[PDB]
């Protein structure tokens, strides 16, 4: 398997490892799930730990979990088409609201511009294409 | 009986004979009971075939559906909108959301076409012979009425048998075949000795179940054949020796396999918590009391905590009223902490019942515990104070603002606070450095919950005394080391020589891995909280740690504690000259050639701490 | 499932606890009578 | 910049959290797809129609000695009669006792009650009515399925107010002198519910860290309510159609060893529903945005609070002089009191939502199953009756919350005179179905009569559409129709105690408090006066 | 025949000392001491007890969550399970439960003396009956044994 999507899964696991001894508990999952928006509880997390828990040890290793998203899920590829919606690279000032409203976070109405103008190359009053391969 | 004699037997009662003729009493009872055979046959012909119509059936589902929604979610993605969360469900709702909406896909002819077919002969004449039976011939002896009209009533109501068929039946492979025999062959050993040496071949029949593959991999099974109730009645005929325990620490293992399986236990819990016969403890009985069938049936789940109620906490302090002497009344304790807590955090609504009730009837502890701390010609009740301390230090409000922002969790607060003085110091630091392990971190735990920076100080002296100078004394001391670290941890949240006097005797400690990672996690943020002239001087250690760095336990510390040095080096914005080594000695080390990658980074530091504050023994 | 009914029929694939028997025999194998039940001829 | 880098974590901290979730698709074992698919299987496509069988088997039964039927209730009679000290489970009796009780446009209106008569006379005939009356005394206090079931049976037989039935049920009571019936039915009653909220936080609690909740409804409300308004409703059938020597039977029970006054043992028990959803209010009284639970649970503790009141009425309802007197001796009133006091509170929070009105319209007709219960008290009076001199009495002890009503009336009833005047109908429109809200303001307000905290009450909602408008139509059919009826009752009522009591001062306080009430109804009732069976005169 | 709302009562137990029924009632004095204690009237043929300072007047009567809506921020009838603010008669103050520590056995049983402050939950007491024949929610009449428990303390009148 490609090891490009292999270290991009280990970045994946250190984003959602917290403690950082090699072992996710149920609590990183939670928290995880909570700062996104959702509302899980101790049931659900439970099985869907029980579920994974092959191991057999609670916790989350790491071979498992590469095999679990090569079962399924590339990574920035598919991200870049949530960014490219008319798919000249351009993400303009009106078709912002249309990346930014399956986030979660409320987008501010000041700020929005200066996260923009301090990205933007010349001001095209846009977010380009060349926003993204120098950008990301 | 098999295919030739049946046609004659049934073309002897059938020709449409036996039945036709008149018939006393006692024998047309005898013919009822034979002609609830046919028909019970005749259900298990139905079940056997609405199996064979599932198999083919789901595989032209599963195959659909499973495989066109995957061309779905490569088309539209975006990870979880809506269109994944009607396919995010529960999978016993994902079946019933899949087919159970067919009464308001391609394959909604099929099923539909069994439906009729298990619309549904001899359905026709036993509802005629009955009436025919019962018309003419008034009848005594009921007995046999009794057994009549359930013939009549199975036979209108053919579907209604079956409704109580499908929570019974279970499908499985021909890998199971050969462990699922033995087992059956075991279990019905067990209801055969229900009629009632009798103990022995109970527990020789429980633990050839207790070592099953087919035991966990299908606990929907064992609760679907009703084995807890098959067992537990037993234990019931049983109650007014070993033969209670053998089958009480069965209860205790079907228990922990699966939550939907401790729901079905959850019914049990009245009678169960009625059993004083057992808690004189005598060990190894302490995995087998009724008290520990009830401690594992609400031991995990949160649901299962929320749900009992107040006459169960009655009778248990209803026995803490008995003990007004003891040894039992440690165990009752023990139970109510699977009551309170459960998780990790406490729960809010059993943890004000109790204390209530601990009230009603009140039982200096530490004036009191301390006197029998020398006495020898006991322990029971070092741990018994301990257990009820470490109790009440579980229902415990709120770490959270429930605690601030909030009355009546205060109120109850205000109770804990009021029952106990400061006191217990005389079992955290004095005693606790001779027994020790146990009751040490349970009386962490209390103070912790209960009730800044000035105890940091005036609590010192404390844990690493005896234990992080006797690292190869090491047998209850190496059982204490690897105890606390986890508990030193909680005190994260002038004497600091004395507090790095400890954390070098930590370090000497630190020189269970991941644990004692733990304590270096606490030990780590602890120089950052740090008058700094102390952490100034914690900082010419570490220079004598770096000696002793260019193994893995100084490893660990030489990248850690050089840019907390900077953090240390803070107050600068003497000791430079063994600094000026340190980037030596770590030099000396970079033409060697791990986790080496981190400390050249803290190298950049170390002339940056020299840029804002410098501007085996 | 269905004829185009017959209770009697051979196919019963079941689990169906199986029998064993032994023979009421005077060896010396005393703890061996002990399992299933006295035999007998069926047929 | 830093934000922009913070939205590439939190889409692979999101989309990793989606193949946690979505890797369950019934995949890998092909026996959990199997074995899950029967029980789905069951619970949603067995239970179906095969209830035409009943009407045909009592038909089989009762054929040509002794017949087949009269066997089979023969058989319950002699199981029932042995003392075990406990009944059984009997599950021939749970599914025969359900079968025979599931057996039960002017000449339509006679004819269906025609051929009902005929049906339970087809049961009645061979002693079905000493089965359910025996496996009541049997079973001593228990409130077990199968107690439950003879009760489906009994009111499945009584169920037009069977005069016959109903002499055959006391006619048994009298020569087997039966202490273990009387004895039964007020244990039966004596737990028999209560609508707890300690369980509901609990579950409430549980909704918040409990996702899914299947069926944790056991404990929300009164344990099986079902149980509990068949027992009343089987004791309401055992009145209807006043049964004079039997209202007297339930009171004082004469030739027995002692005697268990059941007509105070049910005011005993609505008292206890008064507390029970006047705590339901109390907890509640803030949040005032009722979420699903919280309409299921007023819904199932409505219709037994209405259903009691209901059967308390037929121990009145035929003027029995001994039995509404030693009712007005009992804690009856702390229940009234309490009852009006929910009524106000809720209904001026309740019409401000086009979803609660699902729940208005079931507490509006408690309040009228109350009044219809004490005008029927009412009765006996003469002029200066001590029932309706206690009647008032209540009147004053709860006066504040009588206020509200009245009021609430008065809002939705002048609503209803001011529609055809055309300051009302052709100001703001010609006529469209839409007038305004700021010209509402205004034309309500130049027909005088409102003060302005009124005039924004009704203007609590009214559309909540697009509009800033009001409907002509929806609102005036919530205003005439749901509180016309129940007024109705009210006006009565006033008028009942003025005309029987006269001479109290503080009444004529409540009567011109809702003279708008009185001023809109007297076109609808009628006074007229009857010679009622006590050879006195007595307007009705 | 009912207990109502401003009428001067007396709070009083009947203990035995050695079969000696002593009719004990709670008094208190206020004005330079902030402490209750009990008044005898076993012998009242020889020493009549100073009945000025026995007496209380019930000046309110909640429901408890009226009283926890009150901190927040005509002559009634008393009900059981309903917190009342006792006071004094003579001297103006109000019984409380004081939170310290004095005259004791010494293990929790707090301090009962009489303050100004009506705010807080101090100086409310519930009322609960000492019979399962009469029970919550109803009126409470002359002569009937009860319980007082603090809201505050928790602690019954002891
Ligand atoms: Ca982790
Ligand atoms: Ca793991
Ligand atoms: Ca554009
Ligand atoms: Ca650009």
């Amino acid at each position: 398997l490609t090891e490009e999507q292999i270290a991009e899964f280990k970045e994946a696991f250190s984003l959602f490892d917290k403690d950082g001894d090699g072992t996710i508990t149920t609590k990183e999952l939670g928290t995880v799930m909570r700062s996104l928006g959702q509302n899980p509880t101790e049931a659900e997390l439970q099985d869907m730990i029980n579920e994974v828990d092959a191991d057999g040890n609670g916790t989350i290793d790491f071979p498992e979990f590469l095999t679990m998203m090569a079962r399924k899920m590339e990574e920035i590829r598919e991200a870049f088409r949530v960014f490219d919606k008319d798919g000249n690279g351009y993400i303009s000032a009106a078709e912002l609201r249309h990346v930014m409203t399956n986030l979660g976070e409320k987008l501010t109405d000041e700020e929005v511009d200066e996260m923009i103008r301090e990205a933007d190359i010349d001001g095209d009053g846009q977010v380009n294409y060349e926003e993204f391969v120098q950008m990301m | 009986f098999h295919n030739e004699d049946l046609k004659h037997i049934l073309q002897l009662i059938e020709p449409s004979g036996l039945l036709q003729m008149k018939l006393p009493e006692p024998v047309k009872l005898q013919m009822c009971l034979l002609l609830q055979y046919l028909c019970d046959c005749q259900v298990r012909h139905r079940i056997e075939a609405i199996v064979a119509f599932s198999d083919d059936f789901v595989a032209k589902l599963q195959d659909n559906q499973r495989f066109r929604y995957n061309e779905v979610m490569q088309a539209l993605n975006c990870p979880c909108p809506e269109e994944i969360r009607d396919q995010l469900l529960d999978f016993h709702e994902d079946l019933m959301t899949h087919c159970g909406i067919e009464l308001d896909l391609t394959i909604r002819g099929r099923l539909l076409s069994l439906v009729e077919k298990v619309t549904y002969t001899l359905q026709q004449l036993i509802s005629e012979t009955m009436v025919r039976w019962a018309q003419e011939s008034v009848i005594e002896d009921p007995e046999l009425v009794r057994a009549m009209f359930v013939l009549l009533h199975r036979q209108y109501d053919g579907i209604g048998g079956l409704v109580r068929a499908l929570p019974k039946t279970y499908t499985i492979n021909g890998v199971s075949v050969e462990d699922t025999i033995n087992l059956l062959a075991s279990l019905g050993q067990i209801r055969s000795l229900l009629s009632v040496e009798e103990e022995k071949l109970m527990i020789r029949g429980l633990g050839d179940i207790m070592n099953n593959k087919v035991f966990y991999q299908h606990p929907n099974l064992m609760r679907a054949l009703g084995m807890h109730e098959t067992v537990m009645e037993v234990m019931v005929n049983v109650l007014g020796p070993k033969m209670v325990a053998n089958c009480c620490r069965f209860l205790c293992y079907f228990c922990r396999i699966s939550r939907q399986n401790q729901k079905a236990m959850f019914d049990h819990l009245s009678y169960l918590l009625e059993n004083s016969s057992v808690g004189l403890a005598s060990p190894a009985m302490r995995g087998s009391t009724p008290l520990d069938v009830a401690a594992a049936s609400v031991m995990d789940n949160n649901e299962l905590a929320l749900a009992l109620r107040e006459p169960d906490l009655e009778k248990v302090v209803r026995y803490l009223a008995g003990c007004g002497l003891p040894v039992e009344g440690e165990r009752y304790l023990d139970f109510l902490r699977f009551a309170v807590f459960c998780n990790g955090e406490s729960v809010e609504e059993n943890a004000n019942v109790v204390v209530r009730l601990l009230i009603r009837r009140p039982e200096g502890l530490l004036a009191a515990m301390e006197e029998a701390i020398k006495i020898a010609e006991g322990n029971a009740i070092m741990t018994f104070y301990a257990a009820l301390i470490d109790l009440l230090g579980r229902c415990a409000p709120e770490m959270h603002l429930i605690h601030a922002a909030k009355g009546e969790a205060i109120r109850i607060r205000s109770i804990l606070r009021s029952l106990i003085p400061l006191g217990d110091l005389v079992g955290v630091i004095s005693i606790a450095f001779q027994f020790c392990p146990d009751h040490k971190a349970a009386m962490v735990l209390f103070l912790d919950r209960v009730y800044v920076q000035d105890f940091l100080l005036h609590l010192l002296e404390v844990g690493f005394l005896p234990d992080l100078r006797a690292a190869a004394s090491l047998t209850d001391m190496a059982l204490a080391l690897n105890r606390y670290l986890c508990t030193a941890v909680l005190p994260l949240l002038f004497a600091g020589t004395e507090h790095h006097a400890s954390l070098i005797d930590s370090l000497l400690h630190t020189v269970k891995g991941c644990s004692l990672t733990k304590a270096q996690r606490d030990s780590i943020e602890v120089c950052l909280l740090s008058r700094p002239s102390m952490m100034q001087h914690l900082l010419r250690r570490l220079v004598f740690d770096v000696p002793l760095l260019n193994k893995m336990p100084l490893k660990l510390l030489t990248n850690h504690y050089e840019r907390c040095w900077k953090y240390y080096c803070l107050p600068g914005g003497a000791s430079e000259e063994e600094l000026h080594l340190s980037r030596k000695l770590f030099w000396g080390i970079f033409d060697a050639l791990y986790e080496q990658e981190l400390f050249k980074l803290a190298l950049p530091c170390l002339s940056a701490v020299a840029g804002a504050l410098p501007p085996n023994f | 499932l269905f004829p185009d009914g017959l209770p009697g029929i051979g196919l019963s694939t079941s689990l169906r606890p199986r029998m064993q028997f032994s023979s009421p025999s005077f060896v010396s194998i005393n703890n061996e009578c002990y399992q299933y039940s006295p035999e007998f001829p069926l047929d | 910049k830093a934000v922009w880098h913070k939205l590439l974590s939190k889409q692979r901290k999101r989309a990793v959290v989606a193949c946690f979730r979505m890797a369950p698709l019934y995949n890998l074992p092909r026996h959990r797809a199997v074995n899950l698919f029967l029980q789905g299987y069951e619970k949603s496509w067995i239970e179906t129609e095969e209830h035409y069988f009943e009407d045909k088997l009592i038909e089989d039964l009762a054929k040509p000695r002794v017949d087949p039927l009269h066997q089979l209730i023969l058989l319950f009679s002699r199981t029932a009669l042995t003392e075990k000290c406990k009944l059984e489970e009997d599950f021939l009796y749970m599914a025969y006792a359900d079968i025979m009780a599931k057996s039960c446009s002017f000449e339509e209106k006679e004819m269906e009650k025609q051929k009902l008569l005929y049906q339970q006379a087809r049961l009645h005939d061979r002693g079905a009515a000493e089965m359910v009356l025996q496996t009541i005394s049997a079973s001593k206090g228990e409130t077990g399925p199968m107690v439950a079931a003879t009760l489906k049976l009994g009111i499945a037989i009584l169920n037009g107010g069977n005069s016959t039935v109903q002499q055959k049920m006391l006619e048994y009571l009298k020569e087997k002198k039966d202490v273990g019936f009387f004895q039964s039915l007020a244990g039966l009653m004596q737990s028999c519910s209560v609508l707890d909220l300690n369980a509901f936080e609990r579950q409430n609690k549980a909704e918040g860290l409990g996702m899914v909740t299947e069926e944790g409804s056991g404990e929300k409300v009164l344990q099986d309510d079902e149980f509990t308004c068949d027992l009343f409703r089987f004791l309401q059938l055992l009145c209807e159609g006043h049964n004079s020597d039997f209202q007297n039977y339930l009171r004082t029970q004469t030739g027995n060893n002692t005697t268990v006054n059941i007509i105070i043992s049910t005011v005993d028990y609505l008292l206890r529903v008064q507390e029970s959803i006047s705590d339901f209010y109390w907890y509640y009284s803030g949040k005032d945005v009722i979420d699903e639970q919280g309409q299921r649970n007023f819904s199932k503790a409505i219709q037994v609070a209405k259903q009691v009141f209901n059967t308390l009425t037929e121990y009145i309802q035929g003027p029995c002089t001994g039995n509404q007197q030693s009712l007005a001796h009992s804690r009856l009133w702390d229940a009234v009191v309490g009852f009006l006091h929910v009524f106000a509170h809720m209904q001026m929070k309740l019409s401000q939502d086009s979803s609660q009105i699902e729940l208005l319209k079931e507490l509006m007709d408690l309040q009228k199953d109350m009044v219809v219960m004490l005008l029927s008290m009412l009765e006996g009076n003469v002029v200066n009756g001590t029932i309706g001199k206690q009647m008032v009495d209540m009147l004053v002890e709860s006066s504040n919350n009588v206020e509200m009503i009245l009021k609430f009336f008065d809002m939705f009833l002048k609503l209803k005179d001011l529609t055809s005047s055309d300051t009302f109908k052709e100001y703001d429109p010609d006529g469209k179905g839409v007038i305004s809200k700021r010209d509402f303001h205004k034309a309500m307000e130049s027909h005088k009569h409102y003060t302005q905290s009124e005039t924004e009450f009704l203007l609590s909602c009214a559309e909540t559409d697009e509009n800033e408008t009001l409907d002509y139509e929806e609102f005036v059919k919530r205003f005439h129709e749901p509180a016309k009826d129940i007024g109705f009752n009210v006006a009565v009522l006033l008028t009942n105690l003025s005309e029987h009591m006269p001479n109290d001062t503080r009444l004529q306080t409540f009567l011109e408090l809702a003279e708008s009430v009185l001023n809109y109804f007297q076109p609808f009732l009628g006074r007229i006066e009857i010679m009622g069976s006590a050879k006195r005169i007595e307007r009705v | 025949q009912f207990l109502r709302t401003d009428d001067e009562v007396v709070l009083q137990c009947t203990a035995t000392i050695h079969k000696e029924q002593q009719k004990l009632c709670l008094a208190a004095e206020g004005f330079g001491n902030r402490l209750c204690f009990l008044e005898s009237t076993s012998n009242s043929k020889n020493v009549p007890p100073d009945l000025s300072i026995c007496t209380f007047v019930l000046e309110q009567s909640l429901s408890v969550r009226a009283l926890q809506e009150m901190l927040a921020n005509g002559h009634r009838t008393l009900l059981y399970g309903h917190a009342i603010l006792l006071r004094h008669s003579y001297s103006g103050m109000y019984l409380c439960c004081l939170s310290t520590s004095r005259s004791s056995t010494d293990k929790l049983a707090f301090d009962v003396g009489l303050q100004e402050d009506t705010t807080g939950e101090a100086c409310w007491w519930t009322i609960h009956p000492a019979s399962k024949q009469r029970s919550e929610g109803e009126k409470v009449r002359v002569g009937d044994d009860l319980i007082l428990v603090s809201v505050s303390s928790e602690r019954y009148l002891h």
